[PDB]
């Protein structure tokens, strides 16, 4: 299925997932996709910073639904 | 409730007071006893509270009147005096500065007062009364944006507001993004790792 993912900035990506696939997956594929090494990324959804080991499914995120990538800072 | 003649009395003077029929202050009635009561006071002009109301829970304390009601603004508000999360309010009256003679319209018209002029030396809210000192001009828009958000007054900034839509859009408490924002110079990335921090 496709999900859309989008940055601070308003930038949208689109990914193709399964909703078996766990958050560290999803990171992964942003990784392929964009560049963006899976330790600097947050996947927030519905108010909440996403767990790794827990599935798309597992958070209610489905077709069409939209994530929302916020980059950890410099530090 | 032993001071409740007093109260009824102070009540029935708001009711009644100049103040009052020039829309300044208000009072109403919550529990029977008169031990809570709710006040309600006007920006004043020219300040970045106008065109907002704010209402003001007003407890009386069973050691009234020899301590002061405890007050709080139910409406959210961005002010040096108050707590920008409780409504907690910083005012010499309502602390060591009590005297027991002082009425409830002396304690509404002294908030309405610090409205008009905080004072930023003696501070309820750190983070505000900072950027009040830094940055006095985004002090204004905040507290502006505050008193069109929580207070009913016109329109403020666009541009915050449209921060605050993206923000909510992340799924986060619309009062949470607008603290965060006000906290942090309405720089999304700092309001956003506050918001991750809760």
């Amino acid at each position: 299925m496709q999900i859309f993912v989008k940055t601070l900035t308003g930038k949208t990506i689109t990914l193709e997932v399964e909703p078996s696939d766990t958050i560290e997956n999803v990171k992964a594929k942003i990784q392929d996709k964009e560049g963006i090494p899976p330790d600097q990324q947050r996947l927030i959804f519905a108010g909440k910073q996403l767990e790794d080991g827990r599935t798309l499914s597992d958070y209610n995120i489905q077709k069409e639904s939209t994530l929302h990538l916020v980059l950890r800072l410099r530090g | 409730n032993i001071a409740v003649q007093r109260i009824k009395r102070e009540f029935k003077e708001v009711l009644k007071s100049e103040e009052t029929s020039k829309n300044q202050i208000k009072v109403d009635l919550v529990d029977e006893n008169f031990t809570e009561l709710r006040g309600e006071i006007a920006g004043p002009p020219d300040t970045p509270y106008e065109g907002g109301r704010y209402q003001l829970e007003i407890k009386i304390p069973e050691t009234y009147p020899f301590n002061p009601p405890k007050v709080r603004f139910i409406t959210k508000i961005w002010h040096p005096n108050i707590s920008s999360v409780t409504g907690a309010i910083c005012l010499d009256i309502l602390k060591d500065q009590w005297a027991a003679a002082m009425t409830l319209r002396t304690v509404l018209l002294s908030l309405q007062a610090l409205l008009a002029a905080a004072e930023p030396d003696d501070p309820q809210d750190a983070v505000v009364a900072n950027q009040y000192k830094q940055n006095p001009e985004m002090f204004k828009q905040t507290a502006r944006l505050w008193a069109h958000v929580y207070a009913g007054a016109p329109v403020s900034s666009p541009e915050y507001t449209k921060k605050i839509e993206n923000l909510c859009a992340m799924g986060f408490d619309r009062n949470a993004v607008i603290v965060a924002l006000s906290s942090k110079s309405w720089d999304v990335e700092t309001a956003t790792e506050l918001l991750l921090s809760n």
